[PDB]
């Protein structure tokens, strides 16, 4: 905006969570998210070393 | 032994609705704005006891 | 065979014989309770079978 | 406002706030109304935004 | 009009009145199968393992 | 529980159970399926299921899910050996005591 301000916007990436209103936990929906991160990175980096 | 539960389900305990469903009230008997508000009271006191 | 490997094991689990059904000292039984006697052993045995 | 000239950001300090973002759907209109009324209101309960 | 000289008419009649939406409610009795469920398959004697 | 007949003829024709494996194999399969039941539950422990919020049967609905979730999460697909006899036996147990267990 001005001549010595950058700013960094939040694009969405690794998202996927389930809403489940009969059964409030805020933590299974952290879970939920969790569980798929941990299937990307794992399978981003099976038998591969950068 | 059957009878039509709703659930029980991070809500308040298992409710019934067996005789007439609740919501034909409000035209079978006309009900105004002051009254009708007790009606999902009456649903939500609907407990069962063992 | 599994039943009897089974009944060697659990120590409680011991064998109950079930005889045939409104019968009695008919030919064939004689000689199978003689062949259950001297060929069984008698540790693998309910007290009542025996 | 020093980065954008539209924004959703809001202060306000919540009253009444809804444990369940069912209980907001299920709720007659009237009584929405009364809720809104008196000041705002927070509604709690993960929701999917891009 | 659409009726005679005489008159038929009747003496007593018997109709309940409610005062409150509170009262509407009645209870009946259920078996909770959950817990005592029904039964099947009789009890039987042991003849024929398999 | 076995029949006279057939315990008779067990006895007479002398038999004998028989293996054709070996004892470092059994022990094998053995560890397997205790290395594969430690870590379902170690797995399992994370999430939350209290029992003071659905029914009795639909908490056993709810663990079922997340048991079936859990395994095809982590672990490639198997026979989970404890999974199936839990499943097969559980007309034997009233709910309470199959849930508590």
């Amino acid at each position: 905006p001005e001549e010595n301000v950058y700013i960094l916007l939040p694009i969405q990436a690794y998202t996927g969570g389930v809403i489940d209103r009969r059964d409030a936990s805020f933590s299974n929906f952290a879970y939920s998210i969790a569980s798929k991160l941990m299937m990307e990175l794992s399978a981003a980096t099976h038998n591969k070393i950068f | 032994t059957d009878y039509t539960r709703i659930a029980a389900s991070a809500l308040g305990p298992e409710i019934s609705t067996e005789g007439m469903p609740l919501f034909s009230l409000i035209e079978s008997l006309e009900l105004t704005e002051a009254e009708t508000s007790r009606l999902p009271v009456i649903q939500d006191s609907m407990v069962i006891q063992k | 065979a599994i039943k009897m490997m089974q009944a060697a094991q659990l120590h409680r689990a011991s064998i109950e014989i079930a005889f045939p059904m409104n019968v009695s000292l008919s030919p064939e039984i004689i000689v199978q309770c003689f062949i259950v006697w001297m060929s069984i052993p008698e540790q693998l045995l309910s007290d009542r079978s025996n | 406002n020093r980065f954008f000239h539209l924004h959703p950001i809001v202060t306000n300090q919540p009253s009444n706030t809804i444990k369940n973002a069912q209980l907001w759907n299920e709720m007659r209109l009237e009584q929405q109304v009364e809720h809104i009324k008196a000041g705002p209101v927070r509604i709690i309960g993960p929701f999917h935004v891009t | 009009a659409v009726e005679m000289y005489v008159a038929v008419r009747i003496s007593r009649f018997q109709l309940e009145v409610l005062r409150d939406l509170h009262d509407l409610v009645r209870s009946r009795t259920y078996l909770d199968v959950s817990k005592s469920p029904l039964a099947t398959t009789p009890i039987r004697v042991v003849e024929y393992v398999r | 529980a076995v029949e006279l007949e057939q315990l008779a003829a067990y006895g007479l024709t002398g038999a004998y159970p028989r293996t054709n494996h070996s004892v470092d194999t059994i022990v094998k399969t053995v560890n397997n399926i205790s290395a594969t039941y430690s870590t379902i539950a170690q797995m399992l422990s994370t999430i939350d299921l209290d029992p003071t919020r659905y029914g009795t049967s639909e908490s056993i609905d709810k663990f079922k899910i997340a048991w079936e979730n859990v395994e095809s999460v982590l672990n490639m697909e198997g026979n989970d050996f404890v999974k199936t006899i839990m499943y097969a036996y559980e007309d034997n147990f009233p709910k309470k005591d199959f849930y508590m267990m």
